C-alpha cells in the first residue's frame, strides 16, 4: 500500500509536453511581436527562450537525479534550505499559484471550447463558469480513480495539442507553398520581449513532481526533458512562423485570439475545429496540473508541514484522494474571484524565484555533500550562467509591476502564522489535538485511506 | 497523526460507512451531471450572437 510506479518514458514525455504547450502558443503569441516589433527578430526572441529553459530543465535533471524525493523543487529546497524556506514555497504553492493557475487554465478551456457557438461576441459568463467546473471535478474524478487513466488522459491530450500545432504548422507550409524589417535594436525593447517569451515556456519544471512514480528516474528523467523541450522549441518556432505566412504585424498586434483569425482565414467553413484544437489545449493542461497539484501537497503531508489527512492513500485504488480533493477544492474557490488574471501578475516572478533559489542550492550541495552519485552532471559553469541570466529575468519582473509585487511580498508572509501555529507550535492545546484526531479518523473512514507503506 | 492501516479497516468495513460511501459517489455524478444538464440550459436560454 504506497504510490505505484506508473510513469512511463512516454508518460512523462506527454506530461511535459502537455502543461508546457498551453494556450499560449494559440492566443498570446503576439506577447513577443509587441515589444520585438519585426516578425524576423520575433522568430529567433523564441529561440532564445527555447535554448535558455533548455540549460534549465538540464539543471533540473541533475537535481532530479541527485535529489530522488519527488516533492519538485518544494523538496530541492527543503534538503538544501531546510523546513521554513520550502513551507514559504508551499503554502504559496497551496493557497495561490497551483490553484489560481488551474482555475485560469479551465477557463480558457471553457471560453474557446464554447466560442463557435458565439462566435463574434463574449461567450455567456454563467456558463463559463460552470463548464470551468465541470471539467475540473471530471479531471480530479479520474486522477482519483486511476493513476494508469490520469496517464492516458494526459497522453490523448498531450497528443491532441501536437495534433492541433501540426495543423497550424502544414497550412503554413501550403502557404509558403503558394508564394528584420522595422526591428528594434534597443535593449530596453528585447529584454522584455524575452521575458514576455518565457510565460509561454514556463511549465518544464512540473515533470520534477513525479520522479516518485516514474518508472525509471536516472534513465527516463533525463531523457524525458532531452525530448520534450527541442520538440517545442521547434513547434513553437514552427507555429509562430506559420502566423507570418497569413497575417500582417499590425493585423497579429490587434488580433483577440490569433490561432483562430488564421483559422478562419485558411479553413473557412469547419474553421471551428481550431477553437474546439485551443480548447482541447487546455484540457489536457488542467490534467497535468491536477495531478503534479495533488503530488506536490502529498510530500507536504509527508514532510509534516501539512496536516496528515494529506498522506492517507486509498489502499485498493493506490491514488492520493485526500490530495486531490484539497487541489479540487483550492481550485473551484477561484470561481468566486473578481478581476482575477493580475492578481496571478505578482506572483509570475515567483516561479523564477524558486527556480533560481533551486539552482543556487544544487551548487551549495556541490561542495556541501560532493560525495553523493549523480548519475547526471553537467558543466560546473551552466548553471551559474542559467542563474546569472535567471536573476536578470527575475529583475524586470519588478522593474515591470513594483506596486503589485508589493502586494506580492506581502502575501508571502501569510505563512510566518501559518509555521508557527502549525510547523512549530509543539501541540500545547490538547482540546484542539482531540478534534484534529477527531476529524483525521472521520476523513479517513469516510474516504477509506490509510497512510504510506514506507 | 492519524489512524493506521488495520485499525481503520475494522470500522470503515461497516454497512453504515459502505451504504454513506456508495451514496457519496452516486450523489456526486448526479451533482456533476446538474451541473452539466445546467450549463446546456444556459448555452441554449443564452441569445446567440448578433450575425455579420
Amino acid at each position: 500500500v504506497t504510490l505505484q510506479r506508473n510513469i512511463t518514458l512516454l508518460n512523462g514525455v506527454a506530461i511535459i509536453v502537455g502543461t508546457i504547450i498551453g494556450s499560449g502558443i494559440f492566443v498570446t503569441p503576439t506577447g513577443v511581436l509587441k515589444e520585438a516589433g519585426s516578425p524576423g527578430l520575433a522568430l529567433v526572441v523564441w529561440a532564445a527562450c527555447g535554448v535558455f529553459s533548455i540549460v534549465g530543465a538540464l539543471c533540473y535533471a541533475e537535481l532530479g537525479t541527485t535529489i530522488s524525493k519527488s516533492g519538485g523543487d518544494y523538496a530541492y529546497m527543503l534538503e538544501v534550505y531546510g523546513s521554513l524556506p520550502a513551507f514559504l514555497k508551499l503554502w504559496i504553492e497551496l493557497l495561490i499559484i497551483r490553484p489560481s493557475s488551474q482555475y485560469i487554465v479551465a477557463l480558457v478551456f471553457a471560453t474557446y471550447l464554447l466560442k463557435p457557438l458565439f462566435p463574434t461576441c463574449p461567450v455567456p459568463e454563467e456558463a463559463a463558469k460552470l463548464v470551468a467546473c465541470l471539467c475540473v471535478l471530471l479531471l480530479t474524478a479520474v486522477n482519483c480513480y486511476s493513476v494508469k487513466a490520469a496517464t492516458r488522459v494526459q497522453d490523448a491530450f498531450a497528443a491532441a495539442k501536437l495534433l492541433a500545432l501540426a495543423l497550424i504548422i502544414l497550412l503554413g507550409f501550403v502557404q509558403i507553398g503558394k508564394g528584420f524589417e522595422g526591428t528594434k535594436l534597443d535593449v530596453g525593447n528585447i529584454v522584455l520581449a524575452l521575458y514576455s517569451g518565457l510565460f509561454a515556456y514556463g511549465g518544464w519544471n512540473y515533470l520534477n513532481f513525479v520522479t516518485e512514480e516514474m518508472i525509471n528516474p536516472y534513465r527516463n528523467l533525463p531523457l524525458a526533458i532531452i525530448i520534450s523541450l527541442p520538440i517545442v522549441t521547434l513547434v513553437y518556432v514552427l507555429t509562430n512562423l506559420a502566423y507570418f505566412t497569413t497575417l500582417s504585424t499590425e493585423q497579429m498586434l490587434s488580433s483577440e485570439a490569433v490561432a483562430v483569425d488564421f483559422g478562419n482565414y485558411h479553413l473557412g467553413v469547419m474553421s471551428w475545429i481550431i477553437p474546439v484544437f485551443v480548447g482541447l489545449s487546455c484540457f489536457g493542461s488542467v490534467n497535468g496540473s491536477l495531478f503534479t497539484s495533488s503530488r506536490l501537497f502529498f510530500v507536504g503531508s509527508r514532510e509534516g508541514h501539512l496536516p496528515s489527512i494529506l498522506s492517507m492513500i486509498h489502499p485498493q485504488l493506490l491514488t492520493p484522494v485526500p490530495s486531490l480533493v484539497f487541489t479540487c477544492v483550492m481550485t473551484l474557490l477561484y470561481a468566486f474571484s473578481k478581476d482575477i488574471f493580475s492578481v496571478i501578475n505578482f506572483f509570475s516572478f515567483f516561479n523564477w524565484l524558486c527556480v533560481a533559489l533551486a539552482i543556487i542550492g544544487m551548487i551549495w550541495l556541490r561542495h556541501r555533500k560532493p560525495e553523493l552519485e549523480r548519475p547526471i552532471k553537467v558543466n560546473l559553469a551552466l548553471p551559474v550562467f542559467f542563474i546569472l541570466a535567471c536573476l536578470f529575468l527575475i529583475a524586470v519582473s519588478f522593474w515591470k509591476t513594483p506596486v503589485e509585487c508589493g502586494i506580492g511580498f506581502t502575501i508571502i508572509l501569510s505563512g510566518l502564522p501559518v509555521y508557527f501555529f502549525g510547523v512549530w507550535w509543539k501541540n500545547k492545546p490538547k482540546w484542539l489535538l482531540q478534534g484534529i484526531f477527531s476529524t483525521t479518523v472521520l476523513c479517513q473512514k469516510l474516504m477509506q485511506v490509510v497512510p504510506q507503506e514506507t | 497523526t492519524g489512524l493506521s492501516k488495520e485499525e481503520l479497516l475494522k470500522v470503515a468495513g461497516s454497512p453504515g460507512w459502505v451504504r454513506t460511501r456508495w451514496a457519496l459517489l452516486l450523489l456526486f455524478w448526479l451533482g456533476w451531471l446538474g451541473m452539466l444538464a445546467g450549463a446546456v440550459v444556459i448555452i441554449v436560454r443564452a441569445p446567440r450572437c448578433r450575425e455579420l
